């Protein structure tokens, strides 16, 4: 039939600007990602700066230095280090939470290696029958986090002190 | 002045050291700046005997720069963000079909089975770090900085290069495991290929 | 030396400390003389 | 470097040996011992071989071809096809079965070349293992006629029962981990 | 430039690599950084060597090493690597031919020099690491010519074996007829001579 | 320089 | 329905998309005008048991690009877009990967050398000065 | 065009070409040339720009009122070896004069520096200092 | 023998015995998934480690210029005369000077030891 010798040729279109930027979402094959159960999802910038960058300067900042003491306090903190960095969301990883808290959580990180000598484009079918190419603004590799009980850091330190766990570890996990 | 080559992985065997095989890599930031920082991946000898120690046998440890105490390797991989055991082994062992290498990796996985959180691993690295750590938040950020810059600089120093560092660390471990199995010969310090 | 069919009289170890713990100080005098004579005379050289 | 092959032994000579004797080092670089045979053992090479065997340290690891830890719920089940015959023979008149049978099994294959070179006996090895671990280990040994020498080891039947009403949920090493530790200890320090 | 070329020549980057695929492909290290893997190693190695011999993208000092048993290709652009020039052998025939030595012989008023020899691809610089992958012939005519088969795959040839000696040992006449410690002692004494 | 039993 | 919700309609429709790695000269030629709505034509010819993919450069643009396919079974890829209205959406799942390679072999190295020289222009070197500055 | 049994002449012709083009001490000279030509300039460019600002001077409203001074080094220049006399008149320094008079054979090193002043006056001025 | 990773958590499965059913179960400590073990072997250690190096040899080594090559030993699979021959090249190979021949010629990739 015609399938054994079909020749398909389509026009290529590259619009100058698109309202929505195009990115790449890559999942590892072993993760067995399935979209049938993806009833809902939440993709947002991370807040890990809570732990290591911001609102960590909450209490000492609003303690209440004033007057000459205020001037000295601000100048002293600034000159002590090199002005702590705050939230600049566009340069931070992405957090994905599928089906709320019940479903799996993935973390996407921008591909550090830039494509100074390469570009990536995506071809999508359209009713007009011409391929459309959109540049890849960013590449993200998402990796899942198990929805299992997580050891507390303090408890983890206590357990690690007993590095020689002669007793079965599985029972220890059950106890936690 | 002759020096040992930088940005390369060399595996040696030291009899006196408790580690049966030690693999060292001295990394420089493309010779542009900073002193050369050496990161050692070592395998403890099976000579040490205990009910748990003999069962685990050889256990891999890593001497990260500016961390006083030896850190189990699985913990380092989790600190880079690869939490899952399968993914860590994917980086360390390139072909899962071979049983012997997986057997070598199993004890180190068991040693680090307590820590399953990236943040917890970072905190542990900071806590055992030589520089003092006041709080958990400070320790985590400090250890993250150490991993980002001090360890394996030539692979990357910024720009979210954790995957590259993970692959190169896994290569170091892969070479150490191959040396322990005997599939690759231990490197020779006198070879003038190594002596820039 | 205790094992059967091993000559207790002539069996000797090269370690002088073992000779001291097992056989005594005079035995070590003789054994140390023997070992030093061996190292000196291996090349054929002679010392009185 | 320039000794001779006549010695057929590692020998420290020259300046390093002089330093060892002078400093009276506790550990010589090459400790050595010359054994002179008393009587007929000196005359006959075979008797000398017997004395050699008596004087040379031999462990299970030297004579063991390979070790495998299996899980067999029923000894009669004989998960390994080969051991079916001798396990059935032993359990025709089972010993220590009344206490219990431990499900985890340690199976050790001994190289015949090494076994005959050191002139060890399967019954002898079984006795030594039984004495070393008391009744905590139960050993089953093949006949020498069998092409493959097999030694089957299980945890203590009394220990498997625990012989205790309370039973203690401590469950140290369960049984598999304990069996691995036993294997390592046997290989390293059997001193057959 | 080498990294750019490697990206052109079908080298998958580590970031884009599926972890399973690494096992069956060679790893490409440039200055000690694992850039990526290549599915077909020999074609890439030949292309890199061609580029170096034409001095297009890869400079002459850059050294490419392929460890066939370990599935690793290492390219070093680092400084401080010690290198010696060697003639190149294709098939069993030296690439250096009479036309080249005729041009060199009239080195004056022909502006043909060692750089022209390097650019022509007749000679190449080889460091020790690459020396481990190179079959060399001490003397061209003797070893290249067919005889009782020892090696039929010579890849490089020594320009002259006397160039192994240094500046002070080169003044020794008939060095091969002396005891080695005596050559070593003459190297020291020659520094202290008067002239 | 002679042999293994002699000198180097 | 919220700000962080991801429009998975593309996944539900199982829209298939193709990912291609293309060189900088082609992308820069496209970016030169980038507003004419046309850069070339993609021609795919299929035979009994073999398929070939090629791209022709537009004649105006120039003043053959064979495509090599890559297996996508080792990694699952999807494309998602962040709308300017803060409405994230999924366009489709990647079902095929391809690479675009230059046709010229040697003369293409000339253009590569020109690109290398252009990239080396910002590199600054120490300058020799004949007369000491007063 | 093979060279059979004429090899003794040919090998020494190619060796002579090597030694004519590249001297015996080429390694030291080439390394130093790389240092001066590339490494010095790269070290200058690699250094981070100097950022300076006042410590809340004048205790006023201080809405970023302290000026910001930014310095960026560029375009390093080297002169030929020069010896300045007691009179202060520059003059070229020949090597033998350096040996006889115990002088040091050195060359002046000059850098272009760009200084930008940001006083939050809505105007930034980028003065350039040439060959410092 | 082989190590199996759980689907649910992508972590290593450790052996466990169900007392009620006397059935071996590979269960992760982190997650509750349990899997019946078909192999029924937990740990295997080969002290002799008499493992053939024929599997480890790569067919690519035929391309090496430095390896010696013999035309005396023909290839069994295809009959190509040339065959590079090299020794064990392995640490912990005990004492073996066997030559592990590898057939040359493209795509044969045959490794035999005589
Ligand atoms: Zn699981
Ligand atoms: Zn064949």
């Amino acid at each position: 039939g015609p399938s054994s010798q079909n020749v398909t040729e389509y026009v290529v279109r590259v619009p100058k600007n698109t309202t929505k930027k195009y990115n790449i979402m890559a999942f590892n094959a072993a993760d067995k990602v399935n979209f049938a159960t993806w009833n809902q999802a939440r993709l947002e910038r991370d807040l890990s700066n809570k732990k290591i960058y911001q609102e960590e300067e909450m209490p000492e900042s609003g303690a209440g230095s004033e007057f000459n003491r205020k001037l000295r306090e601000e100048a002293r903190r600034k000159k002590y280090g090199i002005v702590l960095k705050e939230f600049r969301p566009e340069d931070q990883p992405w957090l994905l939470r599928v089906n709320g808290k019940s479903g799996r959580k993935f973390k996407g990180i921008k591909k550090g290696g830039v494509t100074e000598n390469t570009s990536y484009y995506i071809f999508t079918q359209c009713p007009d029958g011409a391929f459309e190419a959109f540049p890849v603004h960013n590449w993200y590799n998402f990796t899942p986090l198990a929805r299992h009980r997580t050891l507390t850091a303090e408890e983890a330190e206590e357990e690690w002190e007993r590095r020689n766990k002669v007793l079965n570890h599985f029972s220890i996990m059950q106890q936690r | 002045q002759e020096k040992m080559a930088t940005n390369t992985v060399y595996v040696f065997a030291k009899k006196d050291s408790k580690y049966a095989y030690t693999g060292e890599c001295r990394s420089c930031l493309e010779n542009s700046s900073r002193p050369t920082s050496t990161i050692w991946v070592s395998m403890l000898a099976r000579g040490g005997q205990g009910a748990k120690k003999s069962a685990i046998g050889q256990r891999i440890v890593a001497t990260l720069p500016y961390i006083k105490q030896e850190v189990p390797i699985i913990i380092v991989f989790r600190a880079l963000g690869f939490v899952s055991d399968r993914d860590i082994l994917e980086h360390i062992i390139y072909d899962f079909e071979d049983p012997e290498m997986m057997e070598m990796v199993k004890p180190s996985l068991d040693e680090a089975f307590v820590i399953q959180e990236q943040n917890v691993a970072l905190n542990f690295i900071g806590s055992r770090g030589a520089k003092p750590g006041v709080t958990k938040e400070k320790r985590i950020k400090y250890a993250k900085e150490v991993l980002q810059k001090e360890m394996l600089p030539h692979v990357g120093v910024s720009d979210f290069c954790e995957t590259k560092k993970a692959y190169f660390l896994g290569y170091m471990v892969h070479r150490l495991l191959l040396a322990a199995l005997g599939r690759r010969e231990l490197d020779d310090r006198d070879h003038y290929g190594n002596k820039r | 030396l205790s094992e059967k069919d091993v000559d207790p009289v002539r069996t000797t170890s090269n370690d002088i400390v073992e000779i001291f713990t097992v056989l005594g100080i005079e035995a070590v005098r003789k054994a140390l003389e023997r070992e030093l004579y061996h190292v000196i005379s291996f090349d054929g050289s002679y010392v009185n | 470097f320039h000794y001779a092959g006549v010695s057929a032994k590692n020998v420290t000579l020259g300046v390093p040996r002089l330093k060892e004797l002078i400093n009276i080092s506790k550990k010589p670089k090459t400790p050595s011992l010359t054994v002179f045979l008393l009587g007929q053992s000196a005359r006959d090479a075979e008797r000398a071989k017997d004395i050699l065997c008596r004087l040379e340290h031999t462990t299970l690891r030297k004579v063991t071809a390979n070790t495998a830890i299996y899980y067999d719920p029923n000894p009669q089940s004989t998960v390994v096809a080969e051991d079916q015959e001798w396990v059935n023979v032993y359990y025709e008149m089972p010993d220590f079965d009344v206490a219990r049978i431990s499900p985890w099994l340690l199976r050790v294959e001994l190289d015949r070349k090494h076994m005959t070179d050191r002139k060890l006996t399967m019954e002898q090895i079984a006795e030594k293992i039984n004495a070393g671990f008391g009744d905590d280990l139960n050993c089953i040994f093949n006949d020498d006629n069998a092409e493959k020498l097999v030694l089957r080891i299980r945890i203590m039947n009394s220990d498997e029962n625990k012989m205790q009403e309370e039973e203690e949920v401590v469950d140290k090493m369960d049984d598999d981990v304990f069996l691995r530790c036993i294997e390592s200890n046997m290989l390293t320090d059997m001193t057959l | 430039p080498i990294l750019e070329f490697l990206e052109e020549w079908s080298m998958e980057n580590l970031e884009e690599i599926s972890p399973a695929a690494i096992a069956d492909a060679t790893k490409i290290f440039v200055n000690g950084c694992w850039v990526g893997i290549h599915k077909d190693p020999e074609q890439l190695m030949n292309t890199l060597r061609k580029l170096r011999r034409q001095m297009d993208i890869i400079v002459s000092e850059v050294s490419m090493i392929r460890d066939i048993r370990e599935r690793e290709i290492r390219i070093y652009t680092d400084a401080g690597r010690i290198c010696r020039p060697l003639l190149i052998v294709e098939k069993q025939k030296l690439l250096l031919k009479k036309r080249h030595i005729d041009q060199l012989k009239e080195r004056e008023y022909n502006n043909y020099s060692w750089q022209d020899l390097v650019a022509s691809g007749v000679v190449e610089y080889i460091d020790t690491l690459e020396e481990e992958t190179v079959m060399l012939a001490m003397t061209p005519d003797d070893l290249q010519e067919k005889e009782v088969a020892y090696c039929s795959t010579y890849t490089h040839c020594e320009i002259h074996p006397s160039m192994i000696l240094g500046v002070c040992a080169s003044i020794i006449p008939f060095p091969d007829h002396n005891q080695s410690p005596r050559n070593t002692y003459q190297s020291a004494m020659g520094k202290q001579a008067m002239g | 320089i002679w042999g293994i039993g002699c000198n180097p | 329905a919220e700000r962080g919700e991801l429009d998975l309609t593309g996944a539900k429709q199982n829209t298939g998309v193709w990912l291609v790695k293309v060189p900088k000269y082609l992308s820069q030629q496209w970016a030169k005008a980038s507003g004419r709505g046309e850069v070339g034509k993609l021609r795919i010819a299929k035979t009994q048991g073999r398929t070939e993919v090629s791209f022709t450069l537009n004649e105006d643009l120039a003043n053959e690009h064979p495509f090599v396919l890559q297996s996508v079974g080792g990694q699952t890829l999807t494309v998602f877009t962040e709308s300017s209205s803060d409405k994230l959406s999924l366009e489709g799942i990647v079902v095929q990967r391809a690479e675009c390679r230059p046709a010229a072999s040697e003369n293409y190295m000339r253009l590569k050398r020109l690109q290398i020289e252009e990239s080396s222009k910002p590199v600054r070197l120490s300058q020799q000065l004949d007369k000491v500055v007063t | 065009e093979i060279t059979p049994d004429l090899w003794q002449e040919a090998c020494w012709i190619v060796i002579s070409s090597y030694f004519d083009e590249k001297g015996l001490v080429r390694q030291q000279l080439d390394s130093f040339d790389e240092f001066i030509q590339m490494s010095v300039q790269r070290i200058v460019e690699d250094a981070p720009p100097i950022d300076l600002q006042a410590e809340a001077q004048h205790a006023s409203g201080e809405v970023e009122e302290p000026p910001r001074y930014l310095l960026k080094f560029e375009q390093i220049y080297l002169s030929k070896p020069t010896h300045w006399e007691r009179d202060g008149a520059p003059s070229p320094m020949m090597p033998n004069e350096a040996r006889l008079r115990n002088l040091t054979y050195s060359a002046p090193l000059y850098v272009d520096i760009t200084k930008t002043v940001i006083k939050e006056g809505e105007e930034q001025l980028q003065t350039q200092h040439q060959k410092t | 023998v082989g190590i199996r990773f759980c689907q649910e958590c992508n972590n290593m499965l450790y052996p466990k015995e169900d007392k009620e059913n006397r059935i071996l179960l590979y269960a992760c400590r982190n997650c509750d998934y349990q899997q019946e073990a078909d192999n029924s072997c937990i740990y295997v250690n080969k002290i002799t480690h008499e493992v053939d190096e024929l599997t480890q040899i790569i067919a690519d080594v035929s391309q090496d210029p430095t390896l010696p090559r013999t035309e005396d030993h023909p290839c069994q699979k295809c009959g190509h005369k040339e065959a590079v021959f090299f020794q064990s090249h392995s640490a912990r190979a005990e004492d073996a000077m066997r030559l592990y021949y590898v057939c040359t010629a493209p795509h044969c990739g045959h490794r035999w030891t005589e």
